[PDB]
């Protein structure tokens, strides 16, 4: 998260009125609590998962500019975060079939299961 | 019976066959059949489910057991879908439509 | 003796039992029903029961396929069968879907072919339960492999199974049938 | 089920490869204690793993009648198959003592057995 909000919440940007909804549902250690007071007008965290569609319903996904689903940098098997960040597509793209997503990919195999989904 | 001998080595051996093997395997399978090719291809199209139910249990002693309808079927206009949906135990008022695949227990020859 | 009924009432089904010729003979109406009014050639075919279809037992490299051998043979009318099974995963008992699947209640011609189609290295762990039944194959492959499917004929095919072996391993909730809805979703495309 | 072997002794172990070692050896010692005759002796019939056995045979392989049969003993026609009617007193041992679930459950293999052979 550090790098994406230190070149996305930086101070030579235009016009940015655009308010982070982080939602992610294992509770953050001490030093996301420092991280987030860092930017408290800008950034807003929220606790539970991207699938049960009440937690959508929570963070307002109906109406958002558009959804980033980040992936980690290191796993024991890439086909796991790979097919849990397509399952997380998935999830939002049924809930409102009109939402930008900007995901992160593991593989290259892995990313043809994108155009799957016909949403 | 088969649980015992199943239990006695955790396979299922089997040998020969008698005139008591073949007299078993006298049982009533589950199956599901169209409505074109049928016997009631007339009673294929408004044609009441009693009606089935009772021409097909005198003539083939197939229990008819439910009506797998299509889902864009009550729909005026057509579409291109073939997802099928399931309904059970239908009554007198429920009419018929010739692209069905109605479930039933069907007997052996 | 007992009758299994299909109702919609425990009331309708109380009825169930009210009947006489007399009492009950010319009533179309449920409730006018309601009336306690009564007054009172040695090829081995079968197994030992004689209830499932019962081959020779066989060798596994016998129904061991490559793809492009399955790709030779047109078998239409076929039943496949996903597994997401690793060596290291937890049993599932594939037998248990065989069994009724070929259940001697069936004619020998009118059987669907199974043909599974997964990790061969954990199918050889469960295939000591299922070396009897006549007619199964293995495919060697992933279900996620699309070309696997194209040479498994599964256009011209009949249902097509789906089973999640390693149910063991669970992320979350969801996360564990994630293999599972992104199969589905594969062949759909 | 070839030879039929009365008055011996059957011996029922659940070991795993990694599980822990026994020490069947102990077991065999004052049951071969030459203060019986050679023909008074009873035969050992180990049935088990033999992936088991194979790791604690190097110190049982000096007496004189033994056997292994590489079977479990939950598997009721191995018993069919070691004349366990026609038998002495058939000794069930625990070799995976080692995994521990809850208490009573580590002892439910054993128990377990006890059962089948009785039925």
């Amino acid at each position: 998260v550090s790098n994406f909000l230190k070149d996305f919440l930086h101070k030579d940007r235009d016009d940015v009125n655009v308010e982070i909804v982080f939602l992610h549902n294992i509770s953050p250690n001490l030093e996301l609590e420092a991280l987030f007071k860092r930017h408290f007008t800008q950034v807003e965290f929220y606790q539970g998962s991207v699938l049960n569609p009440h937690d959508l319903a929570r963070v307002k996904i109906e109406s958002a500019d558009a959804c980033l689903i980040l992936a980690n940098k290191y796993c024991a098997d890439p086909d796991a975060e790979d097919a849990s960040n397509i399952m997380r597509v998935i999830s939002i793209k049924n809930y409102h079939p009109k939402i930008r997503i900007i995901t992160q990919m593991l593989q290259y195999h892995n990313k043809a299961h994108l155009l799957n989904i016909p949403s | 019976e088969l649980e015992a001998l199943i239990a006695e080595e955790n396979a299922l051996r089997g040998g020969y066959s008698t005139p008591q093997t073949l007299a078993n395997r006298d049982r009533c399978r589950v199956a599901q059949l169209a409505l074109l090719d049928g016997p009631f291809a007339d009673l294929g199209d408004g044609g009441c489910y009693g009606d089935l139910f009772c021409k097909a249990l005198k003539t083939y002693n197939m229990l008819c057991f439910g009506i797998y309808r299509l889902r864009d079927a009550h729909l005026s206009t057509p579409s291109q879908c073939t997802k099928r949906y399931v309904i059970t135990n239908p009554p007198y008022e429920f009419e018929l439509v010739p692209t069905d695949l109605i479930f039933c227990l069907m007997q052996f020859d | 003796t007992l009758g299994f009924f299909i109702a919609s009432d425990a009331k309708e089904v109380k009825r169930a039992f009210f009947y006489c010729k007399a009492c009950h003979d010319d009533i179309t109406d449920p409730k006018r029903i309601k009336k306690c009014g009564c007054k009172r050639s040695n090829v081995k075919k079968y197994d030992s029961t004689g209830m499932f279809h019962w081959c020779a037992p066989k060798e596994i490299e016998k129904v061991i396929l490559t793809r492009s051998e399955a790709a030779m043979t047109v078998l239409s009318g076929h039943v496949v069968v996903c597994i997401f099974g690793d060596v290291s995963s937890a049993l599932i008992g594939l037998r248990n879907l065989v069994m009724p699947l070929r259940a001697s209640n069936f004619h020998y011609h009118e059987l669907k072919h199974i043909v599974f189609v997964g990790s061969i290295e954990y199918l050889k762990r469960e295939w000591e339960t299922l070396h009897n039944f006549p007619k199964v194959s293995i495919l060697p492959g992933t279900p996620l492999s699309r070309a696997d499917l194209r040479a498994v004929n599964i256009n011209l095919c009949d249902m097509c199974v789906i089973l999640s072996a390693n149910q063991n391993n669970i992320d979350d909730t969801s996360l564990q049938d994630k293999e599972c809805i992104l199969a589905s979703l594969n062949i759909k495309s």
